């Protein structure tokens, strides 16, 4: 027996990165994976150097991270790759969370898998909401405030819950600076979280365009899907460079480069780009509580699509009336963070709230009422008893 | 030595004339220690979460 | 969903003349634009096999009907990967898309179905 | 029906139906729980020497049948024969518990007997390992106490005993008081106590046994672990019910909820038995099977079993044992209806086979305890009135919470500690 | 004992009962030492500096 295989540490790096049977037809979609295991690696080492001339003093919060950018060797790229490197983790995993939507992924043995995807969805939000925070320029005092005040929407509790976050009377030298501590915190759950994702990945293996079973033909991990996925890495690092370099602060909002204060909240106050649909799915319910519980409620649904997709074939490859309101879904959902970077204007607030509607309408009613039709359908185009 | 003919317990065994005797102590002391565990745990976390709440220094009232 | 079901809906459309002229020419067509036939696979292959019941109807299925299916599978992903469709000549036909699976599916379902009912039947004296 | 019973100078007990033969014998009320650690086996001996070619020879010209048996609580020697020929029974019978109980114990016949029991003791030791470890559980059951003795006898007191030890145990144990004489076949009830009363003495009448200390369940385990053998054959059980109980049927019920299995047998495997679908998933064991042994004084109530799946035997005990839990918190109507049909089922198949000397032992063994039988009618009546509430209460008495005896031979490694088995007898709760 | 078998009749002591009888104790319990510590230091705490004021 070899030793790649006898080792207690490299068999662990062997039957996951070497060895590892792999599907044959899986297509470009399934290099999202790797991407975000870089992303968190970018997020981690970058944090950690730039930590090392952070001050989470509220009084000298924002100046020490000026400080990075004007003084410190470098300090300005370690800065542009940990914001720009914030947002395309976002732009990967939405992609990532999307193609296992469309295949099906979420299904058959694999729910498990999505289940513990979905709650690093809410602690990559959590974490990144941390880190925005550090900053404290208007967006950051701001988006401290709104959010934090989320929970007093919980009946009896709730502004106790708020002001112990807090730790004050609002948001002061107390929230920024645990705030500062949790940032760094999670990162690391994050981190646990995915090696679980992973253990899950590793007992049924990937899915595969097809939808079908990748147990015929099997091709190892290594020299193949290696060199596959060196492919996108290098392709992201070529487009996150374009921004780092050449449009640094183009995925950003200006008045984060203003100080915060705690007695003007900016008329041009915008959640980053990658909450909007969120964020306007929380606008779009006039009722203070039931905004936010739609809005943790369009994060769990999620949850539900095992249940509700009651086609008897895994994935969308096949599905004519699936392929086409899956891209009304995906279009649905841009509109909807379109509408969040709108003001709360007539014709905005209405599409707002249909486009809610369809969002959840999409997992809750499409989507089984389709399948179920589609299974039909698929039985009565052939069948001649 | 037949494997029928059962080794000597009476160091052990104890004489019975209270058969839930050895039950009702293992019991008391089980869920007596239990008691005084959930006691210790409620008190450690309030310990923490409480070491959140504001400050002395901060509480300047205006 | 259970095939028990899918038959039970599609035969009753299949058998009625009214509903039969309206959904089968909107049926054949769907299945056109699916296009697995074009990737010689009959849909029965489509069907995921990770339960049980799949399970039992795959091993219960004929040695000639499976080393088939296993080359259909084979040969799609091959040409999946290539990113081509094979040769018109080569795609599945319509007399081909045969439910073969089908019949062991709904045999292996109904004898679920009653081992569950038989699990807990109630008695009355 | 039947079952007539009247008392003279002793106690006759019969049941007739006209069947094909007839066959008497004479049930004493002491077995193996009344020897001694040290002469145990002194019973089997007895029946041995009660079979011997010499004395079998004997009835046989005169066309009779020799059937014994040896038990914890009791013990027998009945013959068989021609319906008509009952006298011809009570010849051979009455010869050989009053005129030859000089011969037999004669030399170079006892010391042929003595070489028989023993290559015969030996041989089950060494290859019934299913019974071997189901004569340990009561061994370490009741440890230090009557129904602890095994009734073949160990392979030590065996070779020590001699024909002083087979008279002095037959003489204060083979009396009239400590006997009762059994006929079952189609013979009348005024046919044979007629025939018994005409050849009249007593001997050693007024005389009562000796009596001694009541049988106890403690919570122990004895495991004769064994790598060299294919399987591994455990038995685990709870102190059960004792005969003439007011649960003697709720628990032979409970048991009956899971019975026995036989995985090689396809019908075996149907079973409306919820265990089942535990088991058969990684095929657990090769067969168990659940009983409800009831003595004199005490009882055991529990399965045997035997798997050949040695690394899962922790899954094995787990499913069981959580199954039993259901006893107390959650057993359903049709578990019970179905044990009902079922115990009537294999209870009536006991009681009324096509064997005399089968109803022979299963007689004489309860006008020895009750004096009495109890009418398979009877018995259907009080089975058929046993609730859900009822099989309740029975499990929170004896099964939830409570010690067991364990025991085991064979591949036994992945046997778990006596605690870990033991705390799986019951579940958390609020 | 049979104080344990009135109570919870050979059957060991409840999660719910464990907590229900965790919160009484942390009041009793509390107030008992407090009391004790307050008493044994008398003269030196502020409640009784503040009485010869
Ligand atoms: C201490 C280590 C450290 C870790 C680990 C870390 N960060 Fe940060 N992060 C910082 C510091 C310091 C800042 C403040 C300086 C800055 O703005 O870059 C910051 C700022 C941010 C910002 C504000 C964007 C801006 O204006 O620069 C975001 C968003 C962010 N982090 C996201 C993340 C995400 C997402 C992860 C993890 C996947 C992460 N961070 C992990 C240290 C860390
Ligand atoms: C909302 C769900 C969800 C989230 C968020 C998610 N994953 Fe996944 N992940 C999946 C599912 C489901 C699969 C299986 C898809 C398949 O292979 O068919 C998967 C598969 C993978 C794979 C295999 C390659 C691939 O892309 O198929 C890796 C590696 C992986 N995820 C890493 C991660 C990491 C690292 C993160 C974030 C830090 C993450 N996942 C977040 C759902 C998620
Ligand atoms: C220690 C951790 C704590 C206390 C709590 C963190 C957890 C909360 C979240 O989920 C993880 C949270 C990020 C939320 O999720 C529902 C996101 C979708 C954000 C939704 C969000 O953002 C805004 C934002 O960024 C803004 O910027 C200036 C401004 C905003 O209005 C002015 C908003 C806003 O109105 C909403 C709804």
């Amino acid at each position: 027996m070899a030793f790649r295989k006898s080792n207690v540490y490299l068999s662990l790096v062997n039957s996951y990165i070497i060895d590892s049977p792999q599907p044959s037809s899986i297509n470009y979609w399934w290099n999202m994976g790797s991407l975000l295991g870089l992303c968190l690696v970018i997020q981690i080492v970058t944090g950690i150097f730039m930590a090392m001339h952070y001050s989470s003093n509220i009084e000298l919060a924002f100046s020490s991270v000026e400080h990075i950018m004007r003084d410190v060797h470098n300090g300005y790229i370690l800065r542009y790759l940990h914001a720009n490197g914030a947002s395309f983790f976002f732009m990967v995993m939405f992609m990532h969370m999307a193609k296992g939507l469309y295949y099906g992924s979420y299904r058959s043995p694999r729910v498990t898998l999505w289940n513990v995807g979905v709650i690093i969805f809410t602690l990559t939000i959590a974490t990144a909401f941390l880190g925005y925070c550090c900053v404290y320029g208007q967006m950051s005092h701001w988006g401290a405030t709104v959010i934090t005040n989320l929970f007093s929407a919980i009946p009896f509790v709730g502004n106790d819950i708020v002001s112990w976050l807090w730790g004050g009377f609002s948001v002061s030298n107390p929230t920024i600076q645990r705030f500062f501590a949790l940032h760094y915190l999670v990162p690391f759950i994050i981190a646990a979280m995915v090696i679980m994702h992973l253990m899950a990945l590793h007992i049924h293996g990937s899915s595969n365009p097809l939808g079908i079973t990748g147990n015929l033909d099997r091709i190892p991990m290594h020299s193949y899907f290696i060199f596959k996925d060196l492919v996108t890495v290098f392709l992201f690092m070529l487009i996150l460079a374009l921004f780092v370099f050449y449009s640094p602060n183009t995925l950003g909002h200006p008045d984060n480069y203003i100080p915060g204060n705690p007695l003007v909240t900016p008329a041009s106050i915008v959640p980053e780009w990658y909450l909007l649909p969120f964020y306007a799915i929380l606008r779009s319910i006039p009722d203070k509580l039931l905004g936010v519980i739609t809005m943790f409620a369009a994060i769990l649904v999620l949850l539900v699509l095992p249940f509700t997709d009651r086609s008897v074939v895994r994935g969308n490859t096949f599905k004519v009336l699936s392929k086409f309101f899956f891209f009304i879904f995906v279009f649905n959902f841009v509109l909807l963070g379109q509408i969040g970077a709108c003001h709360v204007e007539v014709p905005y607030v209405l599409m707002g709230q249909i486009a809610t509607f369809i969002y959840f309408a999409y997992f809750l009613i499409i989507v089984p009422v389709i399948s179920t039709i589609e299974n039909v359908l698929f039985y009565i185009g052939r069948v001649n008893k | 030595k037949s494997t029928y003919r059962t080794p000597n317990f009476d160091d052990v065994l104890k004489e019975n004339n209270d058969a839930d005797k050895g039950r009702s102590y293992a019991y008391f002391m089980v869920g007596a220690m239990g008691l005084l565990s959930s006691a210790g745990a409620k008190s450690t976390v309030e310990t923490f979460i409480s070491s959140m709440t504001a400050t002395a220094d901060v509480l300047a009232m205006a | 969903q259970s095939f028990t079901s899918i038959a039970r809906i599609g035969d009753y459309i299949l058998k009625s003349p009214v509903l039969s002229k309206l959904c089968v020419p909107v049926a054949n067509q769907f299945i056109n634009l699916a296009g697995y036939k074009k990737l010689g696979l009959k849909f029965d292959d489509l069907i995921a096999e990770e339960n049980p019941i799949m399970q039992t109807a795959l091993r219960r299925l004929p040695e000639d009907e499976s080393y088939a299916r296993a080359y259909r599978i084979i040969r799609a992903h091959q040409t999946e990967l290539t990113h081509h469709l094979l040769p018109r000549n080569e795609w599945i036909k319509a007399q081909e898309d045969v439910p073969y699976l089908l019949p062991y599916i709904l045999e292996a379902e109904a004898a679920a179905k009653e081992k569950d009912e038989l699990d807990n039947i109630e008695v009355s004296k | 029906a039947e079952v007539t019973q009247l008392s003279n100078g002793i106690v006759v007990a019969t049941e007739h139906n006209p069947a094909h033969t007839a066959s008497v014998g004479v049930v004493f009320g002491s077995g193996a729980a009344n020897e001694n650690p040290y002469n145990n086996g002194v019973s089997n001996l007895w029946k041995n020497i009660f079979l011997s070619k010499e004395n079998s020879a004997v009835a046989a010209k005169e066309g009779l049948a020799l059937s014994s048996n040896i038990s914890r609580d009791f013990q027998s020697y009945i013959v068989s024969s021609l319906p008509g020929s009952t006298d011809k029974s009570l010849d051979f019978l009455n010869q050989s518990f009053i005129q030859q109980k000089a011969n037999l114990l004669s030399s170079s016949n006892f010391e042929a007997t003595k070489k028989s029991v023993l290559k015969q003791v030996q041989d089950f030791e060494d290859n019934d390992h299913p019974n071997r470890v189901l004569e340990h559980l009561h061994s370490t059951a009741f440890q230090n106490t009557p129904l602890s003795l095994p009734t073949r006898g160990t392979l030590e007191s065996l070779e020590n005993l001699v024909v002083a030890d087979l008279e002095s145990f037959a003489n204060n144990h083979f009396l009239n008081s400590n006997a009762v004489v059994v006929g079952t076949g189609n013979i009348k009830h005024e046919d044979l106590v007629n025939s018994i009363e005409s050849k009249n003495l007593s001997l050693q009448t007024g005389t009562k046994p000796v009596l001694k200390k009541k049988a106890a369940f403690l919570g122990s385990e004895v495991r004769l672990r064994d790598d060299t053998l294919p399987k591994a054959w455990i038995s685990l059980a709870v102190e059960g019910e004792p005969v003439n109980s007011p649960n003697y049927f709720v628990a032979k019920l409970a048991a009956q909820i899971f019975g026995s299995y036989n995985a090689f047998e396809p019908a075996s495997r149907l079973q409306g038995i919820k265990l089942l679908d535990n088991i058969q998933e990684y095929q657990l064991c090769d067969n168990f099977n659940h009983f409800s042994l009831s003595y004199k004084d005490s009882g055991l109530w529990g399965f045997s079993t035997a798997t050949r799946n040695v690394t899962m035997i922790d899954d094995l005990i787990h499913f069981t044992l959580k199954q039993w839990n259901r006893l107390t918190i959650s057993v359903t109507d049709t578990e019970v209806e179905r044990a009902k049909s079922l115990l009537k089922l294999q209870l009536g198949q006991l009681y009324e086979s096509g064997n005399p000397v089968n109803d022979a032992n299963l007689l004489g063994a309860e006008v020895l305890i009750k004096g009495s039988k109890l009418s398979l009618g009877e018995a259907f009546k009080k089975i058929d009135a046993i609730t859900v509430k009822d099989v309740k209460a029975w499990a929170g008495k004896r099964l939830w919470d409570q010690d067991i005896a364990i025991a085991g031979t064979g591949q036994i490694e992945g046997l778990l500690d006596y605690m870990r088995i033991r705390s799986d007898m019951s579940m958390m709760r609020w | 004992s049979s104080l344990y078998k009135t109570f919870f009749k050979r059957n060991a002591v409840f999660v719910g009962t464990i907590f229900a009888g965790a919160f009484v104790f942390q009041t009793v319990f509390d107030t008992a030492i407090t009391s004790w510590y307050e008493n044994h230091n008398k003269g030196k705490l502020w409640k009784d500096v503040k009485a010869k004021i």
